[PDB]
RNA sequence: CAAUAGGAGCUUAC
């Protein structure tokens, strides 16, 4: 099955689906349902849908950094000022950016 | 100015194809060869050059 | 064994078949006469007073271009093995040109007959711009209206292909072999049949076509070459020729001098 | 249900022949440009100045804007007024336009080539290229060295530069001869 | 601004040699040389006189670069023999032929009149 | 500024580290800058106007930094995708495929020459493949002269036999070919082929070397032997046009009656898909597969002697979309996604009718370029040309933003000592780099 | 003068710059001894698609040899056949191929070569006007880094992806060195109690 | 601007001919058989007198200003 | 001195793919099933479907430098009319007495099988073939 | 004069001389003062009614 | 032994 709309929580508990595999290609969805590891998992398989998708190929480390970073602190962070300029590191790299 | 910044010692030209330069090898122009410099510390190997 | 046939021989151009040498001999007597048969022509211009519309240096490019007679070239001297400060009479020729138009109507055109030569190693038959006829006005050089005038002085010198183009005593090298591509050297484009799409050389008649019951020959290099050679009127043909053949024997004798005096 | 009629200033227009659509006459369905019209434009006089104007005003061309464009069938060339008979491998189809039992043309193209600009006209056969090429050369063609002005000697300017020998295309459009490109290559 | 001059390739410095010689020392009596200011015309001619030798066993030339005007030949013999002489019979066969054919074009041209 | 002095090399954008990378100096006349031209592919240049920069190290920790950690042979294979990105490109390669070719054969005099143009020549001639009744050497052998020795290579190729009948595949034995044309497929920037296994075996030093002396063997080759293209590579003879003509009015006929269905309501939907969105779906799936087929037609009427089919063949330039357009048919122009839109009141231009969903009114050019557009097809193709412009221009903004986003966010994580992966705060991202 | 550099283009978007120069003895011949101006490479065509660029130079060919200007304009009933009739009919190869000679040898080419008259541009970008090069110079007033722009003797600009460049190489130094030794290096004193820069220093 | 001396391709002397070309325009002869007549065979020099646009005429119409 | 001498008839001829390059199948008059297969220089040894061709297989020419041959000098290739050389890269020790031998004549490939007791002595680095008729 | 800003700009330029076509285009050139403040890719397609 | 700044406009290569 494929779907448009999400809600994982109730599509999981229905019978007849097999409740340890249901995906979602929304990863904060994951993150509210299924924990940081999962989301990482599924950040990586979107990121890894992106690029392949027209038959490039990046190794996996470099994507695997990629969303070691985003889910380092437990919650996903963004690539953005909101994200990257909330961290506690120096100001003059936070200014630099 | 701090992330990035003008520099002196640059050139810049058109660049061209030579099937007859070696893979890491660079064409200058005499002039351009000229035109900058490396500075080089006098010792006693390198005195009559 | 080297043997010539000419087939038409004028003042300007000579088409002749060279046969029984090797295509390197060929090629670089095509080539020596292209670029390394020493001509005479104007390679220093002095403006006196240029008051036409055009530029100095178009003029002077021009004036550069205009072919001289070089037959006597041969007995002069390079302009930089001479002794002599600012040119002397005999590395160089001194020409003038004068051109004035006076009136209120008409164009007053400027040729290359109206070159004037005052000075050269005499009494060497060097330095005059070549005409066609004895009716011949010569190539045009610029155009003159009312008070406009030019005085150039011009020096010519001897000069080779290489250094420029100016120096050149041909035109064309019209050159082939092989007109039935008996030796297999090329391999023809085609679409539905290459004997059908390609035209015939203009000495395809003066060879023998394969016959259909022939074989491939591995043993049969090129031997018959016809060329064509034309000039401009600064030099003859069979000078052309000559000196094409004289300046290759010369710089074979240099390398053999160089070789034996280097022991 | 509307009838609109704008006299407005700075609309952008252009002409195109006038196909007889008046569906009464033997004249309907074919140009009203004739070759007395053409032979006037060479005379330069009507036989009791004739110029683009003198057709303007006979109507036989008219301008359009891009607003009056929705309402009108433009014939690409005066040969597709009338349904053809070919079989020639080397020549481009016409399109088939099959779907249309009868066709009502209002308006023929003077010439398909006008589509183009000043800096597109110099290219030849643009048709047999792909379009980012013809744009690169449209860029490129307004930094060619020529022959600007004719008086470039008692002007001047902080900048000039003047081709030697300028000489006419081998290959030429027909716009060239309005572009005046053979005249100051 | 950085275009050198167009008579360099024709007139020979002072410091220059025109011919300069050094062994190969890979294979058993080979050698090379270098030619400045120099190009193919004589090259080609030099090379293909010299490849018809039987006792040549390889040669070679190249210009490394078209904006320099000169080339490099390498040249190999057999035991007995010494790769300059071969040199130098080439140099005076192409010269003897030179010769020859510039006589005999000469005779015609006089004919043709 | 002298000859071998290290200088950093660059080229603006510099999207990635080998971008700017360090080259030895060789002093010339003539002002521009020289390139040898594998290396354009990582600069991204070409030689229409580019201009690049040239950084001059002023101390010798600089030139040692560039000359162990920038050179250019240090840069021959990308982590980016674990892959060679200097490879043979743009004539070597297609000299390289016509040279290894089974029957191509080099007399002598010309074996001569080639081996003297070879850098790393150890002075030894190859034995000729034919001894009788004349020394003929085969293009392989040249070129596996080039290959440095101690290398081997296999590659099949849609199952081909050792005796490989179609001369595909790939076999290379210390160093020498035994079969395979050698293509895009064995000194190319993908990964598993020669330049790779020439780096990973010998070094950078002498994979570097190897372009040399494959483009110095290839050229001279080439320079003597010669290609060209002209206006009759891009021409089918009569019967291939009548194939193709035919497989575009056969899919024309399948356009109309995709219509027909649709018109008269018997068209069968797909899921999360309109109606109107299935037809635009199948007619351009149709069209599509139109233009494939009658590119396909015109491929296989290319004779091996077409020069097209060579570059493409070699793939150094061009591949089959390009032969389909420039011989058979451009075929269908999208903008936005979809087929030509209609611009004016229900239709694409003045000079149709409403409510014409034809091929030829939607932006479908039945033309080739060697026959010429016509000024609809023009106009159309001119819309699409310019969507691609357009794309090109704007999209690269929104690019530079995403990449420098990336590496503000990441410009502060480096490998440490103990194997882990911290940023500048001293966490912990990975506990291993990679994992491995 | 035309040079290696300059920029040249012909009408079908095909623009290029010299790489090098071949006097007459140097270039290929066709067998009537002429040399082209010009010689371009085949690898600009099948993938840029420019027939147009083949088109015309065949066209031109035919006019030159038939004395008049061929009419290339668009849309119009020419063909390239009734174009190859023509040269054929005059005694060349129909598709502009030509058995032409290699200049340094005189040996054929196995290959035949596309060869005629084609209308080139020269354009305005030379590379006597961008050639570019400084050791050391004027600075700005404010920043005392190098000025900005060719005329004036400026520099180039390092820039921040020229940084991540030098980052990714791990070149610590030469970032440094690009941005202190060769651009607005400075010394300042500070205090070692307050850490401002408010120390009054007389050096002498 | 004014006739050139030479062909830019292979140097055939074409600057003596542009009067002669004009001369044979005005009895009326096409341009492919002036060409023929002043022995222009090669398509290089054809074209060199054939495309020549003689711009002096106009530059020589400006009041010379000494 | 020579490895295998042999006479095979020619079956098959596809000159086909090239235009100077022909390859050849061929069994052995006298031993059957054993085949030959081998790419051919048309314009220097053309060969008709038929004809019979005297093959032999040796290890050298007498009876590391190229150099042209004198005339003076006597080789076995003397008595030949053609000359390959080849790098064996495959010797396929196969099934019950199938056995293949793979030969690159500069890219010009040669397959033969037949009993293990005729091609054991064809397991070197390199082989000349030499050809009649 | 003192408005220079929230004024349009690039109303006037300087007639481009290079060359003679250059001139001819420049004379017939246009404008649309929409400002690249705005990724919409919209405005700078060829459209239908540009014929 | 010392060659302003700020703006706007048009362009080059991606
Ligand atoms: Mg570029
Ligand atoms: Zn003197
Ligand atoms: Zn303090
Ligand atoms: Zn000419």
């Amino acid at each position: 099955l494929e779907t448009d709309g999400i809600n994982l929580a109730e599509v999981m508990a229905v019978p007849g689906v097999d409740s340890s595999r249901t995906y979602s290609n929304s990863f904060v969805e994951i993150l509210s349902v299924l924990g940081i590891e999962a989301t990482r998992s599924s950040l990586y398989k979107e990121i890894l849908n992106v690029i392949a998708f027209d038959g490039s190929y990046v190794n996996y480390r470099h994507m695997a950094l990629l969303v070691d970073v985003m889910t380092s602190r437990g919650y996903l962070m963004a690539i953005t000022r909101h994200g990257i300029n909330r961290a506690d590191t120096g100001a003059l790299m936070r200014c630099s950016f | 100015n701090l992330m990035g910044k003008r520099v002196d010692f640059s050139a810049r030209t058109v660049i061209s194809g030579d099937p007859n330069l070696e893979l890491d090898q660079v064409g200058v122009p005499i002039s351009i060869a000229k035109t900058l410099s490396y500075p080089e510390t006098v010792t006693q190997y390198n005195i009559h050059r | 064994e080297p043997k010539v046939n000419i087939i038409n021989a004028q003042d300007d151009e000579v088409e002749l078949m060279l046969s029984d040498v090797n295509l390197s001999l060929a090629n670089s007597l095509r080539r020596t006469m292209l670029a390394e048969v020493p001509t005479l022509a104007i390679d220093l211009v002095e403006i006196k007073m240029n008051t036409s519309v055009l530029a100095d240096e178009f003029i002077s490019h021009r004036l550069g271009l205009i072919p001289l007679v070089s037959e006597d070239v041969e007995e002069m001297k390079y302009s930089r093995d001479c002794t002599c400060e600012d040119y002397c009479d005999e590395c160089s020729v001194v020409l003038e040109l004068s051109a004035r138009h006076e009136g209120e109507e008409g164009t007053t055109d400027v040729y290359s007959s109206s070159l004037i030569k005052v000075s050269g190693p005499g009494n060497l038959n060097v330095g005059e711009p070549v005409r066609r006829d004895d009716y011949d006005q010569g190539i045009l050089l610029c155009k003159l209206r009312n008070h406009q005038e030019l005085n150039i002085r011009c020096i010519a010198k001897k000069g080779i292909a290489k250094e420029h183009a100016k120096w050149s005593p041909c035109s064309a090298i019209a050159f082939e072999y092989d007109p039935h591509n008996k030796l297999k050297h090329t391999d023809f484009w085609f679409e539905v049949d290459a004997k059908k799409e390609w035209p015939d050389s203009k000495y395809a008649t003066w060879e023998e076509p394969p016959k259909p019951g022939e074989v491939f020959d591995y043993k049969a290099k090129p031997n018959r070459f016809y060329m064509t050679v034309e000039t401009t009127g600064s030099l003859k043909a069979n000078q052309v020729f000559s000196r094409g053949i004289k300046t290759l024997q010369e710089k074979l004798a240099n390398v053999l001098f160089e070789l034996e005096n280097s022991r | 249900r509307e009838f609109k009629i704008f006299t407005d200033v700075g609309r952008v227009y252009r002409p195109l022949f006038i196909v007889e659509d008046d569906e009464s006459k033997d004249n309907k369905g074919e140009l009203r440009i004739t070759k007395e019209h053409i032979r006037k434009i060479q005379q330069g006089y009507d036989d009791d100045v004739y110029g683009w104007s003198s057709l303007v005003t006979s109507g036989v061309i008219e301008y359009v804007d891009g607003e009056e464009e929705e309402t009108i069938m433009i014939a690409m060339t005066p040969e597709d007024l009338q349904t053809r008979s070919l079989n020639d491998t080397a020549k481009r189809i016409k399109p088939e336009m099959s779907t249309s039992s009868h066709h009502t043309f209002t308006h023929c193209e003077i010439h398909p080539s006008m589509i183009l600009g000043v800096a597109a006209s110099i290219i030849p056969f643009p048709d047999h290229n792909q379009s980012p090429r013809n744009t690169y050369q449209s860029a490129m063609g307004k930094q060619a060295m020529g022959v600007f002005l004719t008086n470039y000697n008692v002007r001047m300017d902080t900048m000039a530069n003047i081709l030697y020998y300028p000489q006419k295309p081998l290959a030429k459009t027909q716009a060239m001869e309005y572009l005046k490109f053979r005249e100051l290559p | 601004m950085n275009a050198p001059d167009r008579f360099e390739l024709f007139i020979l410095p002072d410091d220059v040699p025109k011919l300069k010689i050094t062994p190969d020392s890979r294979v058993p009596n080979c050698i090379i040389i270098k030619f400045e200011r120099e190009d193919h015309t004589l090259a080609n001619l030099l090379r293909e006189e010299l490849a018809l030798y039987p006792d040549v066993t390889f040669v070679a030339y190249k210009v490394e670069h078209p904006l320099f005007a000169n080339f490099v030949m390498r040249l190999q013999t057999e035991e007995g023999t010494r790769p300059k002489q071969a040199l130098e019979r080439a140099c005076a066969s192409i010269i003897n032929k030179l010769k020859t054919l510039d006589h005999k074009f000469n005779e015609e041209w006089n004919i043709k009149n | 500024l002298m000859d071998d002095d290290p200088v950093l090399f660059n080229r603006q954008p510099s999207l990635h580290k080998m971008s700017m990378m360090a080259h030895r100096v060789k002093v010339m006349p003539y002002s521009t800058f020289r390139l040898n031209l594998s290396v354009t592919s990582p600069y991204n240049a070409d030689f229409d106007g580019d201009e690049m920069n040239l950084h001059v190290p002023q101390s010798e920790e600089t030139r040692a930094e560039l000359s162990q950690l920038c050179a250019v042979p240090l840069q021959i294979v990308s982590p980016q995708s674990n892959k060679p990105v200097m490879g043979i490109v743009q004539d070597t390669l297609c000299g390289v495929r016509k040279m290894t070719l089974r029957d191509t054969f080099i007399e002598y005099e010309q074996v001569m020459n080639m081996l003297f143009w070879v850098p790393s020549w150890d002075g030894v001639v190859p034995q000729p493949a034919i001894l009788k009744p004349k020394p003929l050497w085969t293009g392989k052998q040249l070129l596996s002269i080039a290959i440095p020795s101690g290398i081997h290579l296999q590659r099949t190729d849609g199952g081909n036999s050792l005796l490989s009948p179609k001369d595909n595949g790939m076999l290379i034995v210390d160093g020498k070919v035994m079969f395979g044309v050698v293509d895009k497929k064995t000194v190319g920037s993908g990964g598993g082929g020669l330049i790779h296994t020439v780096m990973r075996e010998k070094g950078p030093k002498i994979c570097a070397e190897l372009f040399g002396n494959i483009q110095k063997v290839v050229n001279y080759w080439l320079l003597h032997n010669g290609f060209s293209i002209g206006i009759g590579d891009a021409i089918a003879d009569a019967s291939t046009m009548k194939e193709i003509t035919h497989a575009i009015s056969s899919a024309k006929e399948q356009v109309q009656e995709i219509i027909y269905k649709a018109q008269h309501n018997e068209l069968e939907l797909k899921p999360g898909m309109t109606l109107r969105e299935s037809f635009e779906g199948e007619v351009s799936r149709t069209l599509n597969d139109a233009r494939d087929s009658a590119g396909r037609s015109a491929e296989m009427n290319l004779k091996d002697l077409n020069n097209v089919k060579q570059m493409v063949s070699a793939g150094s330039k061009g591949s089959f979309i390009n032969i389909a357009q420039m011989s058979a048919c451009v075929g269908q122009q999208m903008v936005e996604g979809k087929r030509i839109a209609f611009g004016f009141a229900d239709r694409s231009l003045p000079h149709f009718t409403k409510d014409d969903f034809s091929p030829e009114s939607k932006g479908f050019v039945e033309n080739s370029y060697l026959r010429g557009l016509t000024p609809q097809e023009f106009f159309f193709h001119a819309m699409a040309g310019r969507e691609g412009l357009i794309d090109t221009a704007v999209k690269t903004a929104e690019t530079g933003y995403i990449q420098r986003r990336l590496v503000k966010a990441l410009e502060d994580i480096m490998v440490h000592y103990d194997g882990t992966t911290r940023n500048s705060l001293g966490d912990i991202i990975q506990f291993l780099y990679g994992e491995d | 003068v035309p040079q290696i550099g300059d920029k040249f283009a012909s009408r079908h978007g095909q623009k290029g710059t010299i790489g090098v120069t071949y006097r007459h003895e140097d270039m290929p011949f066709s067998a009537e001894g002429i040399v082209p101006d010009l010689i371009i490479n085949p690898h600009a065509i099948p993938s840029r698609m420019t027939v147009a660029h083949l088109i015309e130079c065949l066209l031109s060919k035919v006019g030159s040899i038939r004395g008049y200007e061929g009419d290339a304009t668009p849309f119009t009933d020419l063909t390239v056949d009734a174009v190859s009739n023509l040269l054929r009919d005059n005694g060349y190869q129909s598709r502009g191929f030509e058995v032409m000679y290699n200049g340094h040898t005189g040996k054929k080419l196995m290959a035949q070569v596309f060869f005629g008259p084609t209308y080139y541009q020269r354009l305005r970008h030379m590379v006597d006007d961008k050639i570019h090069a400084r050791a050391r110079g004027p600075v700005q007033v404010l920043t005392r880094q190098p000025v900005e722009g060719r005329s004036r003797d400026g520099g180039l600009r390092f820039g921040e992806m020229e940084r991540d460049c030098m980052i990714a190489h791990g070149a610590a130094g030469f970032l440094k060195e690009r941005l202190m030794e060769a651009s607005d290096a400075f010394r300042v004193h500070v205090c070692g109690i307050c850490g401002l820069m408010s120390v009054i220093a007389n050096l002498k | 601007m004014i006739i050139p001396v030479r062909c830019f391709s292979c140097g055939k002397v074409v600057g003596d001919k542009w009067d002669a070309y004009l001369r044979l325009l005005e009895e009326g002869k096409q341009e492919g058989d002036a060409l023929d007549e002043l022995k222009l065979k090669r398509y290089c020099c054809r074209r060199m007198v054939l495309t020549h646009v003689d711009l002096i005429e106009k530059f020589l119409r400006y009041n010379p200003l000494e | 001195s020579a490895l295998f001498d042999d006479i095979f008839t020619v079956q098959t001829v596809d000159n086909g793919r090239y235009n100077k390059v022909s390859r050849i199948i061929g069994i052995s008059t006298t031993n059957s099933a054993i085949k030959l297969t081998l790419d051919i220089n048309n314009e220097m040894f053309p060969v008709s479907q038929d004809d019979s061709l005297t093959v032999t297989l040796a290890n050298s020419l007498s009876l590391k430098s190229w150099r042209p041959p004198k005339p003076t000098d006597k080789s076995l290739a003397d008595d030949y009319d053609y000359v390959m050389f080849g790098t064996v890269y495959k010797f396929e020790e196969g099934d019950e007495d199938k056995i293949k031998v793979y030969v690159s004549f500069g890219g010009l490939l040669m397959c033969l099988e037949g009993g293990y007791k005729s091609l054991a002595s064809l397991k070197q680095d390199n082989l000349y073939i030499l050809i009649r008729r | 004069q003192k408005k220079a800003m929230s004024s349009r700009a690039g109303v006037s330029q300087v007639l481009n001389r290079y060359t003679y076509s250059s001139t001819l285009s420049h004379l017939r050139r246009t404008n649309t003062p929409i400002g690249r403040d705005g990724k919409l890719a919209k405005p700078r397609q060829l459209h239908n009614t540009h014929w």
